[PDB]
């Protein structure tokens, strides 16, 4: 099976009544289907926990991912966590969670405690994990695209059989490095899948003022690779299209550009205010497209969901969140001296001198 | 009346745009949103989309387009959301903007301004705290200005807009609303290339600018308690910097401490320090001491310690004084 | 009349035997057709004179444009010189000549004499003219694309009715700034026409290793603007398609991306060694596609060319080159002090000091 | 055997690639063409296209992909055709490469090398002559090396390839074939971070590196004829630079002249000069004098006047000696 490329209408698999729209049979086992739902709830609840962390001064910054759950959870399940690599951006904490990164580590990074394997080096929303090949988030928009291409080329040359998935927002597609990186990956037929989590906004700049191409998928023409327009609020459509791109990359057929249309329910960030440049009618309209209730209906229509399970799953998640936050906090503050560690493998003379100077003040 | 740096900057823009139709503002989120720091608030409403335009998310496009607009017939004031993000448009800045007049034998010019928030002290981590001025000063063809007060913000931004030479204008974000100072509404400008004497003194010269001003000023206050008079000189313009003001102060005091939050190695204060040593060795009663940001990426967890503290500055002052 | 976008085969208007292939009737007067040929011969001969300048050491660097004549001459004639703006790259001396830039200035820049309005500030092949809105060439590949987009935006905001054309090679399309600049121009619907002089090589890296898109024209889809695949060795096809794009831009319909497929007959530059990475069969094959003999046959079939005219034209061009070179050399060396001028509108204290220091040398 | 810098560099690459399958070369025209300066000549033929790869014309793609390759498992040696062209890939270099280890808490590393020809004196104009090392030294997380002899070229490039920290390796192109020095065929490396004494002396210290070495050494020779004993120190590594070697020499001579063809303002030599003044004021018999490239874009016509001349260096030495 092969999805159609550059479709005018975004690819969908879940009908509004829960019907299967695929031109191929649904092959996911019931257990995996329910896990997709489970992880979307967990991602949503993590996001809501973040709102509380901001409100209580536990963290200084958050980038609301509510509305991106189907896209992020689908991507996490379309690859093999711990084997394949992920080059995410700051809004991907739902993806990070679904990938298996311990809440202790995600929250530790949000709180800058020693629970953060990244040692509180960066501001919140910059998680990273060596264990799960989750390339530490970097702030500059699209700066992680060329590295994603390079890692994929390495995978190809070393014959590891791995794939590198690279996620970014719509605004990122306007950066020169975004184009430059994908172009190289395409020429080398590297096993990389570039995925856009298109929420139609780059802070306050809307899609129309971002680029003139009708879709992001159309940009694939510039690289000679397949481009896909997908309903990012449809977890099955997102999963299967990305999975197909991953399989294509894994068999050596080169990269793909997958556009997952989603919506950012919250503001751009805790430092922003969405209810200032977006029409309430637009937000409300997309709120009715929440990926969670949509997939719930799909499961419910097949006897794969009920209220009791729903409640059980939610209580288990809130418990995991409470435990994760507790562990992150109990880890303790990061030492001042750590400011001089990891610039290089070993500290050179000037850093040793600078560290001694700071110690005078401590 | 009293206003914040943000208000003074906004006023400067409003004033220049009202005076010259050619003045246009462009950058990410500068229009409807009025800027992530509200510096361009209300300008789109007042001047229209042909005068204030949100751009795609590309610093190369912003800087380069600004250059083309300036070479053709406009006077663009481009905004780079954070100084940390100038890099994706670095080649446009150093290869196109900086060298246009020179490489064209003066046939083409770049009357453009590139403003950007900068500096630490705001928990911005690696890319919401950088002070990249050295990169600009090292590039021939770019004037560089870093303001630290609302009064200077308005006067110098207006001067930059009127200046035909390209100007990179740095606005320390920690100072955007840190204080409300008297800023005349009347039309006035300040001279680019001239330092400002914040406080006169004769025992020690404190050379500084931008981000670190709060700590440097308090350090001078602490010194005054001990009977030590520190002369605080805010350079303001980093390129071309006020050679005369610097040498006149150091010649008088015989001792100098230079402060900045930019990384130490090959920094702008290193240039001034090396110049003072090369030209005024005979006037120095103590070694020129530099208090700078550490040679590491800007840390989130230790933000409070990376940015020079009053204590760090005072320890350097004591070193110079007891030498 | 409108040309097809994203065509499978490159658009062509001149047949192999010199016949007209257009759907519409040719609407260029015989005088104009002869001018296109005259300009291509001038560009070709300018290129051959550059080869001689290298051999005699008069210039230190050249970028052979032989093979690009139909594309460059067509572009110069599709716009309004002195009104529209041109953002060229180093291999466009043929375009510069056809645009009207005096040989004195072009050769002055190649020799770094006072005849260069750019004051011998850059290495050869970096011409520039304020008078003809020929934005001074910059070395970094594609660095002039965002500026071109900006000038176009300015033309739109000021409603000057002008158009900005931006030329670059195939390799340039791989740079991030190329993409970033065109994207902004497209969003703003700016009057800019981006033209690729695709010779299938970026020094030694061939098209196949440059990009995976089958054509450069296809890249236009990433901006939602029209893309055209054209036979760049066909001066008429190049002229008409670029002309159409220019008119579209001028009437406010936004940018276009035009790919002119050409061939680089000489090495990448005087510092290169083409005969080491390109198959002889390929070069020989394309030498038979030279735009000059091709258009010559088109003219001959219409009574617009004869051997005697060929002689007179070439002799006239040679005389022009001699006169231009003489005036360029006659201008004399650029003063040493000029090295400190134009960095800024006026020299700051540090440049005044540095100038004084050097003067003591 | 006797070989040029190009031959020494080529040998270093060949040797390291023979030793480790992970070592790969990538850049514009490095394959079949063998490099525009022939540094990678013959490597493609010997190791194949999967180890020597021509890349599209994008410095962001080159530097960033190299970073990705290094983080995953390869040990890439990326080439930027001319140091002047590092800018289009500047964000990749300073935001991704330099900060990877730091921002990831050491979870991810960047064992990569970025080679680039540099320096003036080759009629390269604005973009075939630059010496941008200052930009790199100012960026925490990057090791920076600039060689000046065939012997150092092989030894330090091999050292860089083995070093796990990102290394920007500058090769002054005017020195690619300027001399044939004895270079051991056997495997050997040199220490990154250590200067090399070219001449021992006690009357003056000449600090330099890369591009200007020819003129500096010539100046030293001429000073000797005049009875002046100058000590010549080739830093070799700019970050981290040999602090001890520098301070020991200046302490002994009491006078120092620093030379480089890089623009004066906020340059690397300005950093060393400022450091000498700050730490050895008491040992200075004369002001630290800097002989640098001028603060202008690199000129074509005046190429030979921009690059420091033996005369300019001698005039500086005289000022230091007569002080
Ligand atoms: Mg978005
Ligand atoms: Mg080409």
């Amino acid at each position: 099976h092969r999805f159609e490329t550059f479709t005018e209408e975004p690819i969908r698999l879940i009908g509004e009544e829960g019907e299967w729209l695929g031109d191929f049979p649904l092959d996911l086992e019931g257990e995996k289907l329910r896990r997709l739902y489970r992880d979307m709830l967990a991602a949503r609840m993590l996001d809501e926990r973040y709102t509380i962390l901001i409100r209580t001064g536990k963290t200084s910054f958050i980038a609301p991912a509510a509305g991106h759950e189907a896209a992020q959870v689908a991507i996490a399940h379309a690859i093999r966590p711990g084997f394949d690599w992920v080059f995410p951006y700051y809004r991907d904490h739902g993806l990070a969670l679904a990938l298996g990164i311990p809440l202790k580590e995600l929250l530790g990074q949000m709180l800058a405690t020693k629970a953060d394997p990244n040692k509180g080096r960066q501001m919140p929303e910059h998680p990273g994990s060596k264990a799960l090949n989750f390339f530490t988030v970097a702030s500059p928009i699209a700066s992680h695209v060329p590295p994603a291409a390079g890692a994929a080329i390495s995978m190809k040359l070393l014959r590891t059989g791995q794939v590198a998935v690279c996620t970014f927002g719509d605004g990122a597609t306007s950066e020169g490095d975004w184009y430059a990186g994908i172009n190289f990956a395409a020429v080398q037929g590297a096993p990389a899948v570039f995925i856009a989590e298109n929420n139609f906004y780059a802070i306050s700049v809307d899609y129309r003022h971002q680029t003139h191409s009708p879709t992001i998928a159309d940009k694939a023409h510039a690289f000679g690779i397949p481009g896909y327009l997908v309903d990012g609020m449809d977890v099955l459509a997102s999963y299967y299209v990305v999975k197909e791109a991953v399989e294509r990359a894994r068999r050596g057929e080169g990269p793909s550009l997958v556009e997952l249309r989603v919506y950012r329910y919250g503001p751009h960030s805790s430092a922003d205010d969405d209810s200032r440049y977006r029409p309430k009618e637009e937000v409300a309209f997309w709120r009715k497209k929440d990926p969670i209730p949509r997939f719930r209906r799909f499961l419910e229509a097949r006897g794969l969901w009920n209220e009791e399970w729903e409640e059980d799953v939610r209580e288990e998640i809130r418990a995991e969140l409470e435990r994760g936050l507790k562990e992150a906090e109990e880890a303790g503050p990061v030492p001042p001296e750590w400011m001089f560690e990891d610039v290089f493998a070993e500290k050179p003379w000037h850093l040793l001198r600078q560290e001694a100077l700071l110690k005078e003040e401590l | 009346a009293l206003m914040t740096m943000v208000q003074a900057l906004n006023r400067a823009l409003d004033e220049e745009m009202a005076k010259d139709p050619r003045v246009v503002v462009l950058g990410e989120d500068v229009g409807k949103r009025g800027g992530v720091f509200l510096v361009t608030e209300g300008l789109l409403q007042k001047y229209g989309p042909d005068r204030v335009m949100d751009t795609p998310l590309s610093e190369a496009a912003i800087v380069g387009a600004a250059l083309g607009m300036a070479a053709h017939g406009l006077r663009p004031v481009a905004e780079i959301q954070f100084a940390d993000y100038i890099f994706p448009g670095f080649d446009q800045l150093v290869s196109q903007v900086a060298k246009l007049r020179y490489r064209s034998g003066g046939q083409f010019t770049a009357p453009l301004v590139v403003r950007m928030p900068s500096g630490g002290g705001v928990r911005g981590g690696h890319h919401h705290s950088q002070s990249p001025e050295a990169h600009f000063v090292h590039t021939a063809g770019l004037k560089v200005v870093a303001v630290s007060t609302p009064y200077d913000a308005k006067g110098l931004l207006k001067a930059a807009i009127r200046d035909e030479d390209p100007v990179v204008f740095l606005e320390p974000k920690r100072l955007y609303r840190s204080v409300k100072e008297e800023v005349p509404e009347e039309d006035y400008t300040l001279p680019i290339g001239k330092a400002a004497l914040r406080r006169e003194g004769k025992d020690l010269t404190l050379i500084c600018y931008g981000t670190v001003m709060p700590e440097v000023l308090q350090a001078a206050a602490e010194l005054a308690k001990a009977g030590v008079s520190a002369e605080v000189l805010d350079l303001r313009t980093l390129m071309p910097w006020d050679y005369e003001a610097v040498m006149n102060s150091v010649a008088k005091t015989g001792r100098v401490v230079l402060v900045s939050d930019a990384p130490r190695h090959a920094s702008f204060v290193s240039e001034v320090a090396a110049t003072i040593a090369e030209d005024l060795l005979d006037m120095l009663l103590a070694p020129p001491i530099r208090v700078t940001g550490f040679d590491t990426p800007y840390p989130y967890a230790q933000d409070k310690l990376y940015l020079p503290t009053v204590t760090r500055i005072l320890n350097a002052a004591k070193r110079a004084l007891d030498y």
